């Protein structure tokens, strides 16, 4: 049941997903060896995912953890990267997308920086990088990444390098 | 999946030694996100 809707260039909604993009893009302590080198990207397509019971699956979800946390749901909008973005816009987020070996334990990882998510597209560590050329930096083969809403509600605080 | 430390919904990691990273977030239930907007891109090469 989704539908992907494209967004036009001139769509104020286009441009301001297009700004959170390019402005949390920040060099990564790799050099670039998971994501590729860059300090900006080409938006080639926007499209806004619509699936009612994905949509309502959520809401039901924010609604509780809202309840449980003095109305507020503590809702963001954050960056997702993975292999698998075909199957969650499709399915939804659920266990099969949760990072096992993650620094904060088994669970769906999600940041502020676009560059970090872009790391995840082709895999943990960037994989093998793009399926045509095996290059983790590949500046020809289209990438997709997820803006996502999500629901922290109480969130545990970990101090972190 | 694991689940949320106890009283808890997600985990925030907030950075403690890159001066300029934002904060990651884990969520242990797949029905706390929504994929709002797939975008399509390329990494640019620097001039
Ligand atoms: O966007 C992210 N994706 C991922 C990510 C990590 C692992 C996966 N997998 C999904 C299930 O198969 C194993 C690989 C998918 C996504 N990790 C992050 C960690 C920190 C900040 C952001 C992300
Ligand atoms: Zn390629």
């Amino acid at each position: 049941g989704t539908i992907l809707i494209d967004l036009s260039p001139d769509d104020k909604e286009f441009q301001s997903v297009e700004e959170e993009m390019q402005s949390t893009v920040r060099e990564h302590r790799d050099g670039g060896h998971a994501g590729g080198i860059f300090n900006r990207y080409n938006i080639l397509k926007i499209q806004k995912v619509c699936n009612k019971k994905l949509w309502e699956r959520y809401t039901h979800r924010r609604k509780e953890v809202s309840e449980e946390n003095h109305n507020h749901a503590n809702e963001r909008m954050l960056f997702h990267g993975s292999p698998f973005v075909n199957a969650i816009i499709h399915k939804g987020f659920d266990e099969r997308h949760a990072y096992i070996g993650g620094m904060f334990g088994a669970g769906i990882y999600f940041a502020e920086n676009s560059s970090k998510s872009n790391q995840y597209v082709y895999g943990i560590g960037g994989g093998t990088g793009c399926p045509v050329h095996k290059d983790r930096s590949c500046y020809i083969c289209h990438r997709q990444l997820l803006f996502c809403r999500v629901t922290l509600g109480k969130s545990f605080l970990q101090f972190s390098a | 999946m694991a689940h949320s430390p106890p009283g808890h919904h997600s985990v925030t990691g907030r950075p403690s030694v890159n001066g300029l990273a934002l904060a990651e977030y884990v969520i242990y239930r797949g029905e706390q996100a929504y994929p709002e907007y797939l975008i399509t891109y390329q990494i640019m090469r620097p001039e």
